[PDB]
């Protein structure tokens, strides 16, 4: 067994590429099979197999290794289609490499050629030459051939426009792939759409100008009258079975023939049978024309074809989150019978998580078995988290999907010469299974004024809580838990409303002079209800979500109260389920104390800022403190005060600061539009929205007893307003939210922003 | 700047702690499922380096500036000029290398212990070489020696690099003076 | 911006900046040196330096494509097995994303496509050239990869055990014994198939798997 | 304590056999026509023997598990020797 002579590939890879067995067999089908495999390796322009022995002889003409491709973005189509330096190019190339380069030069003309010049070593080098003209555009194209409707009315379609100015944009020429074939299909769908059954296009006419200055196309028809439909008859399978298929055919006699309704019936039946496990139900429609009658009887042929099961469910594309994350969000059972809307609910919930954008599903059959099917879920796995560092030292961090898991973890802290605050929240969903969530929260907030030491106002707050939610409906969950909050207050100076609360709590503080003491520990039972149906976990195109959080004190407890807050988000797309989408959101709150009341002043809702009403400074809308006089115990080491005796003011004093009320309302209406031009087409990572914000806060206890002067802090009355532009840009560091707006109102909303940058995580 | 990160892989070493593989004994009167596999590890006994000890730096087949060199070693390889092998000794003294064993008969000499230098190397290297010409004329440079911080190195990875380093110096001197 | 400096000297500057330097700044000169002189003499060594630098720079997609172009272009050889070890090594580096990567988390599930690709590349490397200095290391990475894939199948079998998926549990563990019978996660996955068989009210296969567990202990 | 809980979706596991479809099996099948109308069994037999396990298992809505198991034993020639049908469970 001797070869020859083989430049490039040696004996090692050549001998194993053919069924030789090396001594022996005589089969003369094995010379065609060995020669066919050697030709299948792609290393040879020509191969012979002869026997001069005894031993067998081979012949090899090695495939040329191209030294340089000289085109003379110019190498873009060549390096792809295609061949770079390297290979093995052969005779079939110059066939397809000529036509491919000819058709590839018409976008964004020429008649090319191929130059093969063999160099020493291994074979050849190529040089591709071009030609000046000519071009072709769309001179005159028409049918014959209609008589209804007018020819100009008949052609739109997706193309080709021959022709008229002005001023026209886009352009210009077109042919083949989606142009003339797709628009011929558009003419067929139009003619067959309104009446006109048995409509058949006769061939086509394609002609070139002798000067090659134009190209003419013509279509020959052959209309075929009207034939207004009468009745439908379904003949075939299956156990699916009938009543639904029969109810899908309910279109009544007397109506004209419509092809898009026939096809609509087809894919509706295919989706129906798809729900029950039949994934490939071959279905066709054969109308029966009646010439004497004005009618037609459609014959629907249906075969369900072996309801399909699910062999395996694989999740590709998750390099961070675990497999159980995506697998536990599924309703489809591996090793069971498949159905649609179960795999579509997997994509549904997967988007609902928001941990990945974008997710896609694919149903692919399995080789050898006309039963089993594998369903694959691909995920792009976007970034879940935000790192917030301000400086004073401020560090927050938020992670929805920790590493694997889907533990929702977040941390917050701030430290300076005055305030020290730390908060940690850990919520593990899918506690056990089914979606039961359990999480705790730890809370520490401590700040004094001047320290140095135990002189001025001090505030210290412990906090903790735990919550266990579960589902009820598919889209509905609700939570039950409890928490404990400790509060300790020294000094804090007098003010109207806060000391109305202090007066209601049984402690009489000395009216305005200086200091006092308060210590209160409260235990609360917190409940919640969360309804979520959304397009995806973030940047939702269509959906809505409603959250309801509440807490009621339990005995024995110092503070006695109850609080309820509710939020609503709604996304309505205005075209089809994408692009332009109008959103709105509302945040309502309220509460009160039980018995002799009153709700504590570390409860009260605030508003304004990026979270509620944009264009306003944070935590000030409706209520604002009204002080009394008082003494200091510190006074003036360069500090200036609001109201004190010497520097003398005593009657009672208004304030720029803000306390906050026990009732609040906020509503935002956003017009969400696609990001402006210079767009990525990956721009799904950034959202641009106009918006109109509104809200207010009020304390249900006010006066009356104060006959002033100082405003009415119990009233919806004057609310706050804003309007402007805001955008959200997803970075690697976190989602960025900036806004420029405000006001239509305020109306003494006090401070303002008009520019807000938040990371965030901010709604 | 320990310079050892350029000679090592990226990820961790945890894959060395992986427990070995032991097949399953089948019970009497039955078999296991069979087989595919489709995952297989044929028996190969050592002996080479593992983990961070393996040198992942790209191997060496320079220089070749006729120019094409033959295979590696244990050996070096370098259409040709006319005559005058002593050009090799003139470029050998142009680098002021120390020369001990000297023979002008077979156009071969033994180059001494003068140390090398490299940026990506951790401690340092050095070694003694042998240069010869065997006629239409081909210069070959082998070596028997190695030291890294005084320790001998017989490994096949560094032999190519530090044979081709001396071959690079010879090719630099002869390339300079010859042009 | 790389200059027009003579083609032999640009590889010298990129050679020093490759040894000591930060990579990619030298990678630029290596890519320009790949453009110039399309076929040799430096094209081979320039391509290998592009591979090594791409990998050590976490350029791994471009590295991958590079060694693929090399191993398809000129598989003479040596030196290839280094390039194959770089294929399996890069595919293994595509796993372990990671900051996870810091803590003690178990990557065993995630998406094991890159581990399978690395197992194929190292497999064709050893089966292959069981000589070159990187073989045994590739072998140990092969047993690690096999055990890891078995760990993925064991993870899916664990969750589906928690869900009541026992048919899918038996199919998964059966797929483990039909792929990686000698790994750890298969022996640890036998009691899952036993519990699935018993939970499905099939006691014959349950006793069979029970005797299989009685044959060995671990591991 | 769990006497009564919520919530949970339906979990369907097995081959879907309709009753009367099961009535279409008979002794003397070629194992090719068994797969014709029943399905390709999602559970078959390791270890070492030939049996096709057709299991019908359902677990809707916290109600309860309903599973009927039909196991078929085939000879070495591809003909079923044995049929074992056990509806429900105990």
């Amino acid at each position: 067994i001797h070869f020859e002579g083989l430049q490039r590939v040696a004996v090692g890879a050549a001998l194993l590429s053919m069924p030789v067995r090396t001594g022996d067999t005589v089969n003369d089908e094995d010379i065609s099979n060995t020669i066919r495999a050697l030709f299948a390796t792609g290393n040879f322009e020509d191969v012979r197999v002869l026997r001069d022995g005894d031993t067998l002889l081979v012949q090899v003409k090695e495939r040329p290794t191209i030294a340089s491709i000289t085109f003379s973005m110019l190498k873009q189509n060549l390096e792809a289609s295609g061949v770079r330096v390297g290979e093995s190019l052969d005779r079939t190339t110059i066939a397809d490499i000529e036509k491919g380069l000819e058709d590839f030069y018409y976008s964004v003309s020429a008649s090319v050629k191929a130059v093969v010049t063999p160099l020493p070593r291994n074979r050849v080098d190529l040089k591709l030459v071009f030609q000046e003209g000519v071009s072709a555009e769309i001179q005159q194209i028409n049918i014959v051939g209609n008589h209804a409707f007018t020819t100009d009315e008949l052609i739109s379609h997706f193309q080709l426009r021959d022709e008229v100015p002005w001023w026209n944009v886009v352009g210009d020429r077109k042919y083949q792939k989606q142009k003339l074939a797709g628009d011929l299909e558009t003419l067929r769908s139009y003619y067959l759409d309104r009446g006109y059954a048995r409509f058949n296009i006769d061939s086509t006419q394609v002609s070139l100008t002798p000067d090659k200055k134009g190209i003419y196309v013509t279509v020959n028809i052959t209309e075929g009258d009207q034939y207004k439909l009468s009745g439908v008859e379904v003949s075939g399978n299956l156990a699916g079975h009938s009543a639904e298929i029969e109810q899908l055919t309910k279109i009544e006699p007397g109506e004209l023939y419509n092809g898009t309704k026939v096809t609509k019936m087809e894919d509706d039946i295919k989706k129906l049978l798809g729900r029950y496990g039949y994934a490939y139900p071959r279905v066709q429609s054969m109308p029966e024309i009646n010439d004497a009658d004005k009618t037609v009887k459609l014959r629907v042929n249906v075969d369900a074809g072996n309801r399909f099961y699910v062999r395996k469910i694989r999740f590709e594309g998750n390099d961070t989150s675990k497999d159980a994350v995506l697998r536990r969000e599924m309703r489809q059972m591996e090793g069971a019978w498949l159905g649609s809307d179960l795999v579509d609910q997997g994509k549904e919930r997967l988007n609902r998580l928001g941990f990945f954008e974008t997710v896609d599903t694919d149903t692919q059959r399995v080789p050898g078995s006309p039963d089993q099917v594998d369903v694959v879920y691909k995920v792009k796995e976007r970034n879940t988290g935000s790192f917030n560092f301000g400086i004073s030292f401020q560090a927050g961090v938020q992670q929805d999907n920790w590493l694997g898991t889907g533990y929702a973890v977040g941390i917050n802290g701030t430290k300076n010469d005055y305030q020290t605050y730390a908060e940690l929240s850990v919520t593990n969903p899918y506690f056990t299974v089914d979606g039961v969530s359990l999480g705790g929260r730890l809370f520490y907030n401590d700040f004094q004024a001047d320290d140095a030491d135990l002189s001025d106002y001090t505030n210290k707050s412990y906090g903790t809580d735990v919550t266990l939610g579960f589902p009820i409906n598919e889209y509905n969950s609700l939570r039950a838990g409890l928490g404990y909050v400790h509060n300790s207050l020294s000094n804090m100076q007098p003010q109207v409303a806060m000391w109305r609360y202090l007066y209601s709590m049984g402690e009489h503080p000395s009216t305005s002079d200086q200091d006092n003491s308060f210590k209160t520990d409260d235990f609360t039972f917190n409940y919640g209800w969360t309804y979520n149906k959304l397009d995806r976990g973030y940047f939702p195109t269509d959906g809505s979500r409603v959250n309801l959080t509440g807490k009621v004190t339990i005995p024995g407890s110092d503070n006695e109260y109850y609080k309820v807050t509710l939020d609503t988000a709604t996304y309505v797309p205005i075209d089809d389920d994408h692009k332009w989408v109008v959103l709105g959101r509302t945040r309502w709150g309220y509460g009160d104390g039980l018995g002799g009341k009153e709700m504590p002043f570390y409860e009260n809702f605030y508003a304004g800022g990026s979270s509620t009403v944009r264009g306003f400074q944070s935590n000030t809308i409706g209520p604002k403190a009204v002080y009394f006089p008082h003494q200091a115990s510190n006074y003036d080491p360069d500090y200036d005060y609001e109201c004190a005796t010497q520097d003398g003011a005593k009657d009672l004093c208004k304030s720029d600061d803000a306390v906050g009320g026990n009732a609040m309302a906020v509503a935002s209406l956003e017009f969400i539009t696609p990001t402006p031009f210079i767009s990525d087409k990956y721009a799904n990572s950034v959202r641009t929205s106009f918006f109109w914000d509104m809200g207010t806060v009020w304390d249900t206890n006010w006066d009356s007893s104060q006959y002033s002067g100082y405003p009415d802090y119990s009233d919806p009355s004057n609310i706050r307003m804003s309007a402007g532009i805001a955008l959200q840009w997803m970075s690697p560091l976190g989602p960025l939210v900036f806004s420029y707006a405000q006001p239509f109102k305020k109306y003494d909303g006090d401070k303002a922003e008009q520019f807000q940058f938040n990371i965030g995580k901010t709604w | 700047s320990d310079s050892r990160y350029k000679r090592q892989v990226s990820g961790d070493e945890a894959y060395l702690e992986a427990a070995p593989l032991a097949e399953l004994h089948a019970p009497a009167g039955m078999i296991l499922p069979v087989t595919s596999g489709d995952y297989a590890i044929p028996v190969t006994n050592g002996s080479g380096a593992v983990g961070k000890a393996l040198d992942i730096r790209p191997p060496a087949q320079p220089l070749a500036l006729g120019a094409r060199t033959q295979f590696t070693g244990d050996t070096a390889s370098l259409g040709r000029g006319n005559t005058l092998w002593p050009q090799v000794v003139s470029v050998l003294q142009a680098k002021n290398y120390t020369i001990t064993q000297r023979d002008d008969a077979g156009q071969t000499l033994t180059t001494d212990w003068v140390q090398w230098n490299r940026l990506d190397e951790d401690e340092q290297y050095r070694g003694r070489y042998q240069i010869s010409v065997k006629p239409q004329q081909a210069v070959t440079v082998k070596l028997l020696n190695l030291e890294q911080a005084g320790k001998p190195v017989a490994d096949a990875a560094s032999m190519q690099r530090y044979s081709t380093e001396m071959m690079n110096v010879i090719s630099a001197g002869l390339d300079k003076s010859a042009t | 911006e790389v200059p027009d400096n003579p083609p032999n000297e640009i590889y010298a500057t990129a050679q020093q900046k490759l040894q000591d330097g930060n990579w990619r700044q030298a990678i630029t000169q290596l890519e320009a040196l790949d453009n110039r002189y399309p076929f040799g003499p430096y094209s081979q060594q320039v391509q290998l330096d592009l591979i090594y630098a791409y990998y050590k720079n976490a350029d791994l997609p471009l590295a991958q494509a590079a060694i693929d172009r090399f191993i398809r272009l000129n598989p003479t050889h040596p030196n290839i097995d280094y390039v194959m070890y770089m294929r399996g090594l890069t595919n293994m580096a595509l796993d372990d994303s990671a900051l996870q990567g810091f803590f003690g988390v178990d990557r065993s599930d995630r998406d094991p496509q890159h581990a399978r690709a690395a197992f194929s590349d190292f497999s064709k490397l050893v089966r292959g050239y069981p000589n070159s200095q990187y073989t045994t290391d590739a072998t140990k990475r092969l047993v690690f990869l096999k055990d890891r894939l078995a760990k993925y199948e064991y993870s899916v079998a664990e969750y589906y055990t928690e869900r009541g998926a026992w048919v899918a549990v038996v199919n998964r563990v059966e797929g483990m014994l039909r792929d990686y019978p000698d790994t750890q996660a298969t022996r640890d996955a036998l009691p899952l198939m036993e519990n699935a068989y018993r939970q499905m009210q099939m006691n014959a296969q349950a006793e069979k798997v029970a005797k299989i567990i009685a044959a060995n202990s671990s591991n | 304590t769990l006497e009564r809980v919520v919530y949970r979706p339906d979990i369907n596991q097995g081959n879907y056999l309709t009753a009367n479809d099961v009535s279409k099996i008979r002794v003397g099948m070629t194992q090719q026509q068994v797969a014709y109308a029943l399905g390709t069994p999602l559970m078959s037999d390791p270890f070492g023997t030939n049996t096709w396990f057709y299991v019908f298992r359902q677990q809707p809505g916290h109600e309860g598990v309903t599973q009927q198991t039909l196991t078929l034993t085939f000879n070495s020639s591809g003909v079923l020797t044995n049929i074992d049908n056990k509806p429900a469970l105990s």
